[PDB]
């Protein structure tokens, strides 16, 4: 599998898009932004102007208005006018984001202290999720041969520790996947940042979430809400792969 | 003598406020300088558990120096206390401490012909409640805390069940450290808006108070509503930790997102506290070195209490991966993006108060500039994380960290360090030198912008708030971003210089007016330093 989910070296863009809600988040975010270099640049192009322009050694004689309503109306309907354009392809995308789907794979993950557990209710399977190189692998959260080696056995490389978990959530590609979040103990976040997905694991609560992978893949996450020494030692690791390979790894945890 | 400490006089108690605001203010970026050390490189290589077996000053000075990782079992309770203890002196003890309680306190009532505050006794009290408050926030970080060792590692706004259930009772040496800072503030704001509204001289009327006492009147009454809401929530805390409340625990039936609720509804407010003054303080210098009054008085007054009253009822931002529902969602989302609206007029007029001016490029001018520039920057940022949709890839990385730095550390500090070069002179007597603080501003500007800019590159490549360790592919921005703050840190210390010399033996102020005619204010009419007695 092709490790697409991740940060890359060096990075300045969003992590590679695999699903459709990922896209929307791309092209909403690259739309604002084009607009909001534009004020940023026309705000500090007017400064640098007229400190050029006006500069007490060349304009010793400094002018007295203080009103100039036409000016004063037009640079406030303008931003109106902006910030409306953005609410009107911004909402869209958000009612896209919440509006929770029919599902044809459920997962529901509980966040602990420190990893994550799913659970497949549909096929009664049931797993935890611990960082490579935590204590559960014998680690001690850091970088060893042991741990290098331990990447290595389970199909990863050094790079990819601190993503890496010793189990993955395993899914079929271009299928609607609901997941339901939830914490244990304290609150949690479970995140693929490569699906535009993020969901707070608060105790008490099961709030829903919703991704269709458009391609196959290793993607990656990172609890996203403090909660703890090990914070940053409880990734995520999802698995999209085929149809018949979903089926593959559901078969291997029958009990017969 | 100690007789600094127990005056009542409203100069001498800005001044120790925005003394104390600079010491803690130091005592927090050197947190940040740890922090950028540790992120400077993936993998832990300084807060190593094995430090932690060693004395507690030999221990201290083991972390400064980096070990193999081999050698270094990563200790993230360390980490989360430091940058749990950076955030809350930030927040509660440094900058409004020295906009509010500092400059506020001293020229507010300059600025009205007030001979001093409506209780000066009371404005003495206010000081040291910040200073307990303080004390206790830094005594926690030496308590029994989580994980067996000293600290909460919790973040500045204490989120439950992770705070309620934090061992030890360094949580609670927090929230009464926050509880006393409140109080600091309440019994601050009280005697700004008594002062403000019955001790203003003959003739001056509400359209004739200048910018920076209209900012601090707005700021004294977001602090009113927004910090007993805080007081509250906080005591829920303690209450559930010490005295079997569960308010936030789901067994017995409690919410834990209704904290955040209850937090946030001070939380944004605070943020607005935190700007005002200083969008005051860039009114006052503005107008000053572009030689011409400001653009659209009345405008900038409402602008501000536009923005104050905003700011109660967009909270729900930082709650939008918390489990909202799509209609809070959509709610929160357009009225925080009213907002830019007020504060735009503020930006456009300053370019206008600049437009057909004279302008002298000194070192307080030179501040308000970048203030402008960079306060932008971290505005349409913030614009960017109130789309709801958007957010959720960006909620708790580094894009929401550069994000708020930009407007504070880049923004309000850019105001502090605007008041103080603007000040120095009228309030000392004595002047700083006029290149230094040039190499300051430059400083500031180059290594503030180093240190933080690439955090938007980092929060786009997804790395998450509050982590000790990051994979390797994180590793190019976070060196240039600590290399940045160690170059900040140089230009706080060369700051720091820059005060000890000014004040030991900088230039002697002669005139009332040591700047212009269009420092049109009182306290311009004044001596430098203005008598010990007023109006
Ligand atoms: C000085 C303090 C300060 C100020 C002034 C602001 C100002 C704003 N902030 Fe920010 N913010 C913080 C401090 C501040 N913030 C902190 C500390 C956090 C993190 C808290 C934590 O979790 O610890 C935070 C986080 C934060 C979040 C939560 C994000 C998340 O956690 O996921 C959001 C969400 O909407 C946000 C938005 C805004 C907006 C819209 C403004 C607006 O007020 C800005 C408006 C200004 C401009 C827009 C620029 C000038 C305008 C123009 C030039 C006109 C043209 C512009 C347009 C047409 C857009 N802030
Ligand atoms: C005003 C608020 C403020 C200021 C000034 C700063 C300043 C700095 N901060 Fe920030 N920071 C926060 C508020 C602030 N911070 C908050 C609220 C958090 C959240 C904590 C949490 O998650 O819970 C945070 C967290 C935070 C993080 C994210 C940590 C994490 O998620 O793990 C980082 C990352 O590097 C960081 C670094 C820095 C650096 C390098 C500086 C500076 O070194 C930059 C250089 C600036 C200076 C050198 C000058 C500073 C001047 C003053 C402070 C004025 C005082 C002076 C006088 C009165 C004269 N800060
Ligand atoms: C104005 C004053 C401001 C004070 C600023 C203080 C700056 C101190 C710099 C620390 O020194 C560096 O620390 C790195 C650790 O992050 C080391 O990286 C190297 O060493 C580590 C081993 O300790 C390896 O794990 C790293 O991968 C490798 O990059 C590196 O050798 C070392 O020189
Ligand atoms: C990081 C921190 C930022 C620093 C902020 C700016 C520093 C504040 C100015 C220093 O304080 C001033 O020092 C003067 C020294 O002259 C005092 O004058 C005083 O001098 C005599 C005492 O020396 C008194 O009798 C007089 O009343 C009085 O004019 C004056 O009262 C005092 O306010
Ligand atoms: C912890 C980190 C600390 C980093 C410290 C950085 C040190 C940089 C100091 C450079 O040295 C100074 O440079 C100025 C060059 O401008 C000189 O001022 C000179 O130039 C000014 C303006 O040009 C004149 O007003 C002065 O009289 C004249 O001394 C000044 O003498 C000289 O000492
Ligand atoms: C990490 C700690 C860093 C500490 C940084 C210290 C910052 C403060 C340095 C100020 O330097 C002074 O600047 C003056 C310029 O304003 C110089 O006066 C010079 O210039 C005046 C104006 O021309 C002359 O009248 C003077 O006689 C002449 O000495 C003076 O020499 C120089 O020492
Ligand atoms: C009171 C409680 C604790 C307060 C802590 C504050 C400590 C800061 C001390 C800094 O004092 C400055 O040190 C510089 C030397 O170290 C001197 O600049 C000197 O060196 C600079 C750099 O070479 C030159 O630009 C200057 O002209 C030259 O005066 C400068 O005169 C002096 O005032
Ligand atoms: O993505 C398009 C979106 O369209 C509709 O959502 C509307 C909503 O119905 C209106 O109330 C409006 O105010 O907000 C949305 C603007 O698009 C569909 O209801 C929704 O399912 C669909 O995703
Ligand atoms: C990959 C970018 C190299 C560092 C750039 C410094 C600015
Ligand atoms: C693929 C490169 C993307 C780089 C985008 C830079 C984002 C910078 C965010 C700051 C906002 C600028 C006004
Ligand atoms: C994904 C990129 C989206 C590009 C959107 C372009 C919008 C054009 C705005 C008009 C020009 C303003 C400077
Ligand atoms: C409890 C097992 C969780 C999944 C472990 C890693 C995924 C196995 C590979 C799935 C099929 C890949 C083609
Ligand atoms: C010297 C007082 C300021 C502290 C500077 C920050 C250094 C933090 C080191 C923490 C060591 C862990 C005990
Ligand atoms: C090659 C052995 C290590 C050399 C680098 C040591 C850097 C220590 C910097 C200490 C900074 C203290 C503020
Ligand atoms: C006696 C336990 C602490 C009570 C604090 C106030 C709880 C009431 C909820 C109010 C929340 C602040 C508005
Ligand atoms: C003093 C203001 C406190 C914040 C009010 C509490 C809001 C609770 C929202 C509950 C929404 C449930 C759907
Ligand atoms: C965003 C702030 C930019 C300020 C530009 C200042 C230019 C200074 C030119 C030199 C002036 C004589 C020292
Ligand atoms: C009279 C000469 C003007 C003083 C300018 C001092 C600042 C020089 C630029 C420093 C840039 C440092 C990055
Ligand atoms: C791989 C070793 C990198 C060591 C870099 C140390 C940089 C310290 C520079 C301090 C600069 C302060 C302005
Ligand atoms: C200024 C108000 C902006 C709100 C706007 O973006 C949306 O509500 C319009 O759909
Ligand atoms: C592909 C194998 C599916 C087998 C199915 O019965 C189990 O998932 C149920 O336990
Ligand atoms: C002080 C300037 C007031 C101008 C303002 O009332 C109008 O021009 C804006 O609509
Ligand atoms: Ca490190
Ligand atoms: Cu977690
Ligand atoms: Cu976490
Ligand atoms: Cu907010
Ligand atoms: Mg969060």
């Amino acid at each position: 599998l092709e490790i697409i989910g991740r940060p890359q070296p060096g990075g300045t863009g969003f992590q590679p898009s695999a699903s459709p809600v990922a896209t929307q988040i791309h092209w909403l975010d690259g739309f604002i932004l084009v607009i909001i270099a534009a004020i940023t640049i026309f705000v500090t192009l007017l400064i640098l102007y007229a400190v050029w322009r006006f500069h007490e050694k060349r304009n010793k004689v400094p002018a007295r208005f203080t009103h100039n309503s036409p000016l004063a109306i037009a640079w406030t309907i303008v931003p109106i006018v902006i910030l409306v354009a953005i609410g009107a392809f911004s909402l869209p995308v958000l009612f896209n984001q919440q509006e929770i789907p029919e599902a044809d794979v459920t997962v529901k993950v509980t966040g602990y202290q420190w990893y994550w557990g799913y659970e497949y209710p549909d096929e009664e399977i049931s797993f935890e999720s611990y960082m490579i190189g935590s204590p559960a692998t014998g680690g001690d959260n850091r970088m060893s041969p042991e741990v290098e080696q331990q990447l290595i056995e389970a199909g990863y490389s050094r790079d990819e520790f601190l993503l890496a978990t010793d189990t993955a959530m395993v899914v079929p590609v271009n299928k609607t996947v609901v997941v339901q979040v939830t914490g244990a103990d304290v609150i949690h976040s479970w995140t693929v940042p490569a699906f535009g997905v993020k969901q707070d694991a608060v105790p008490g609560r099961l709030a829903q979430l919703w991704f269709r992978a458009e391609r196959e893949g290793i993607f990656f996450g990172q609890c996203s809400e403090l909660c703890g020494i090990s914070h940053a030692y409880m990734p995520i690791t999802v698995k999209v792969v085929s149809e018949e390979a979903y089926a593959a790894w559901l078969e291997q945890h029958h009990h017969h | 003598f100690t007789r600094w400490f127990m005056s009542t006089n409203h100069k001498d108690i800005g001044v120790l406020y925005l003394f104390t605001g600079g010491l803690v203010g130091l005592i927090s970026v050197a947190f940040t300088v740890y922090m950028r050390m540790e992120l400077m490189a993936p993998g832990v290589q300084f807060m190593c558990a094995e430090h932690l077996e060693s004395g507690l000053v030999k221990g201290f000075f083991q972390s400064l120096w980096p070990s193999a990782v081999e050698n270094c079992t990563p200790n993230g309770h360390l980490w989360n206390v430091m940058i749990t203890g950076h955030g809350i002196l930030m927040m509660f003890f440094v900058v409004i401490p020295a906009l509010f309680g500092g400059f506020g306190n001293y020229f507010m009532p300059l600025h009205i012909g007030a001979p001093d505050m409506a209780f000066p006794r009371m404005n003495n009290l206010s000081y040291w409640l910040y200073v307990a408050g303080t004390s206790l926030a830094v005594a926690s970080l030496f308590a029994p805390g989580g994980n067996g060792q000293l600290g909460s590692g919790i973040g500045w706004v204490l989120y439950p069940p992770l705070s309620t259930s934090e061992s030890g009772y360094s949580t609670d040496l927090a929230i009464f450290a926050v509880h006393l800072s409140g109080a600091s503030s309440i019994l601050g704001a009280i005697n700004m808006i008594t002062t403000f509204l019955n001790m203003r001289a003959p003739g001056m009327t509400m359209h004739k108070v200048p910018l920076f006492a209209w900012s601090i009147f707005v700021t004294a009454w977001l602090i009113l509503l927004a910090l007993p809401v805080l007081a509250g929530a906080i005591t829920m805390l303690l209450t559930d930790r010490n005295f079997g409340t569960t308010f936030f625990q789901p067994s017995g039936g409690g919410d834990p997102v209704l904290y955040q609720h209850i937090l946030w509804f001070f939380g944004h407010p605070e943020v607005y506290i935190i700007v005002l003054p200083a969008f005051g303080i860039v009114s006052h210098v503005i107008a000053t070195f572009a030689k011409k009054p400001i653009f659209g008085y009345l405008p900038m007054v409402y602008a501000m209490v536009a923005i104050g009253v905003l700011g109660f009822v967009v909270w729900a931002h930082h709650m939008y991966t918390a489990g909202l529902s799509l209609t809070q969602q959509s709610y929160f989302m357009m009225a925080t993006m009213v907002i830019a609206v007020p504060t735009g007029i503020k930006i456009f007029s300053w370019i206008a108060t600049m437009w057909g001016g004279s302008i002298e490029l000194k070192t307080p001018m030179l501040w308000a500039l970048g203030f402008l520039f960079l306060f932008t920057v971290g505005g349409v940022t913030g614009i960017v994380l109130s789309q709801a949709s958007v957010d959720r890839y960006y909620h708790d990385t580094y894009y929401v960290v550069a994000h708020f730095h930009y407007v504070m550390s880049l923004g309000a500090v850019f105001g502090i360090f605007a008041g103080i070069y603007f000040w120095i002179g009228k309030m000392s007597g004595r002047q700083y030198p006029e290149w230094a603080g040039k190499l300051h501003f430059w400083m500031m500007f180059v290594g503030a912008n180093l240190t933080f800019f690439p955090q938007h590159f980092l929060g786009r490549q997804g790395m998450p708030r509050r982590y000790i360790d990051y994979p390797e592919a994180f590793a190019t921005w976070n060196f240039v971003s600590s290399l940045g703050a160690f170059l900040s840190f140089a230009s706080f210390l060369f700051f720091l210089g820059v005060i000890f010399y000014t004040l030991t033996r900088g230039a002697r102020v002669t005139a009332n007016n040591y700047w212009n005619e269009h420092a049109d204010t009182l306290e311009w009419t004044l001596t430098s330093p203005p008598p010990e007695h007023t109006f």
